[PDB]
RNA sequence: UAAUCUUAU
RNA sequence: AAGUAAUUAAUAUUAGUAAAACAAUAAGUUAUAAAUAAAUAGAAUAAUAUAUAUAUAUAAAAAAAUAUAUAUUU
RNA sequence: AAUUUAAUAUAACUAUUAAUAGAAGGUUACUAAUAAAUUAAUAAUUAAUUUUAAAACCUAAAGGUAAACCUUUAUAUUAAUAAUGUUAUGAAUAAUUAUUAAUAAUAAUAAACUAAGUGAACUGAAACAUCUAAGUAACUUAAGGAUAAGAAAUCAACAGAGAUAUUAUGAGUAUUGGUGAGAGAAAAUAAUAAAGGUCUAAUAAGUAUUAUGUGAAAAAAAUGUAAGAAAAUAGGAUAACAAAUUCUAAGACUAAAUACUAUUAAUAAGUAUAGUAAGUACCGUAAGGGAA
């Protein structure tokens, strides 16, 4: 039989609970976009020079 | 510290028994009363598995002269039987504890408190007695939280027209059995 | 562009995926609860009062800056300024010297 | 003497 | 039925390459400078030691020791 | 058409490399059998995949026992019916047979490899006592196909690196030793290696630290006894202190390169006394030894 969760184990699982229930931070396809630009910046700027 | 005399201990991985598969050859008797000891039991100080130790293994080192003609000691702890109160259980449980246990017992404030407390190396510093304690004292804080209601005459209600039912088609039926028919409905 | 995103090195890839820069973190540390909690930082648990160690663990945040600061992405990823961590010409620059070397 | 410990039912 | 093998070090002979060799991914080992416990020292100011370098000593020499120099570096 | 040479077998072991996978003995008998399907190929077929029958007794752990035997009674109850004969007053009480429903059972399981516990001595030091041999042999316990380790309270040094494992250089260098016998790193650079990072923890207290007793020949992290903190404004790291630097313990997970066994393939300046029998004959009360 398994062993009951005590108090504090309790507490924790239903704060895990309230995060998954917020809204995911997810990297979006337009900051991907301005990533990648910067990083040609970059490649364009080391060419140079 | 570290717990290496009882978390590099390992246990014979039970295989997930489903419903319709197959039987092992040896199946036991009497059910299993108490959860599964991640730790599962002291192969070592074995007087340990019977108390609350805190992780307090024998040493074996040497004794040293002023020739340093080392010569093998071994180094006990200094064990203690103690009958302390449990508050959950409402009785005193009395059990071997090293002096530094019953210091961080009193520390926690109850014994109760101590098994209960929720961190790994806790766990790891129960015994098996220990753990069954854990368990005994938690399973009695959930019945004093949640009582059932907050069925059974009725199960008893149904069970002899049930018998009779039987009866009248052929067979006969007992209780235990409608009992196990019945305890998932 | 989106090429040149996907030929960054795995690590910064990760995590840009799990900590995106639309999200401006924090620089001071924060509750553990917050969105804009900075993984770098030793973010304050606001039930226990216990500050959690930091998502990134200070190796790998540090890999991570330098990989951001070969591809040119340091800006994206959250602040490090409260984490003591300087890098390269940066703490080159702005180290004192040591009481050693100045007055021996 | 509800520190400890020994015995008997 | 009895001087064998492995990992190493020092000599010798030959063969390859040679002020370099082995290795070529870098790294390393040996050589290319002698000393000194060690240190921030280290080889003709106008030539053979009568010069120079180092260790002791010293203002700098001398003094003991070893090493370095007389078209081409060994 | 035959002969020869080289290679290949159900039919050798050994070493290496590569690939793949993690596996029944005995006893003597009322001898311990099998049946099928689908798909492909060439009705019968061979091959693949799947289902299915039987299978005594012994091999610690149903209960015994002097292994291959004995005793328990699943060709059992308990109930409900049906058929039969007897007793006492259509109904009742016991027995036998035949259906139906309900009730439990069968440890022969590797060895090597791994981890943990306890831990010698011969021996070396030309003696021997610290030291060595050696955390070795051994015994004991526990796990998995591998285990262990693993994403820095790590190294380094003001420049920097970025989990672990194995090997080469570093290096027989630093380091250490009755400064004897002898023992001996790390950083760094290379390979091998896999996607190698990633939360599962409400961020960790009788814990860090201290005293003391022990503790991998150098290099600690451990540990019995007892005192015992701090909140990132903090904590760990180096005799010590000041500066600096770096990391975040007391919560976790993890392929891969590796070890061992077996199989298959390939290669043998290997074996015919390392070439298949036999763990037999025989020796011993026994553990055990062991032929031709
Ligand atoms: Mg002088
Ligand atoms: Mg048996
Ligand atoms: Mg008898
Ligand atoms: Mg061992
Ligand atoms: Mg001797
Ligand atoms: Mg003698
Ligand atoms: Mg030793
Ligand atoms: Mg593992
Ligand atoms: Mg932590
Ligand atoms: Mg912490
Ligand atoms: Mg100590
Ligand atoms: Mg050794
Ligand atoms: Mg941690
Ligand atoms: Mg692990």
């Amino acid at each position: 039989p398994e062993m009951p969760l005590t108090e504090v184990r309790k507490s924790h699982l239903a704060e895990k609970k309230e995060l998954a229930e917020r809204e995911v931070p997810k990297l979006t396809e337009e900051d991907m976009e301005a990533i990648g630009a910067r990083v040609f910046e970059f490649l364009e700027k080391q060419k140079r020079e | 510290r570290q717990w290496r005399l009882i978390e590099t201990r390992k246990i014979a991985k039970q295989p997930n028994y489903q419903v319709g598969d197959a039987k092992p050859l040896h199946m036991p008797k009497e059910r299993k009363k108490f959860p599964d000891y991640k730790y599962g039991e002291s192969n070592i100080f074995k007087q340990s598995n019977k108390g609350l130790y805190g992780g307090s293994f024998v040493q074996f080192g040497n004794n040293i002269s002023e020739s340093k003609a080392k010569t093998r000691k071994k180094w006990l702890p200094n064990v203690v039987k103690k009958g302390l109160w449990s508050e959950t259980l409402n009785r005193k449980i009395s059990i071997k504890m090293t002096a530094k246990v019953l210091k961080t017992i009193s520390k926690e404030g109850g014994i109760d408190n101590y098994l209960t407390k929720e961190k790994s190396a806790r766990i790891k510093e129960l015994g098996p007695t220990g753990w069954k304690l854990r368990y005994r004292v938690l399973k009695r804080k959930d019945e004093i939280e949640n009582p059932p209601h907050k069925r059974r005459r009725l199960m008893s209600f149904l069970y002899p027209l049930e018998k009779l039912e039987y009866r009248s088609v052929g067979k006969d039926l007992n209780y235990k059995k409608f009992v196990e028919l019945f305890a998932d409905v | 562009y989106k090429q040149y995103f996907d030929s960054l090195p795995l690590k910064l890839k990760s995590f840009f995926q799990r900590y995106p820069p639309s999200i401006k973190y924090s620089p001071v540390s924060t509750s553990t609860k917050a969105i804009n909690a900075n993984p770098f930082l030793p973010n304050k648990h606001p039930v226990t009062q216990r500050f959690h160690d930091p998502k990134y663990s200070l190796r790998r945040m540090s890999d991570v800056y330098k990989l951001a600061l070969r591809y040119g992405v340091e800006e994206f990823l959250p602040p490090i300024e409260n984490t003591k961590k300087l890098f390269f010409e940066e703490k080159y620059n702005k180290k004192t010297l040591m009481k050693g070397v100045l007055l021996p």
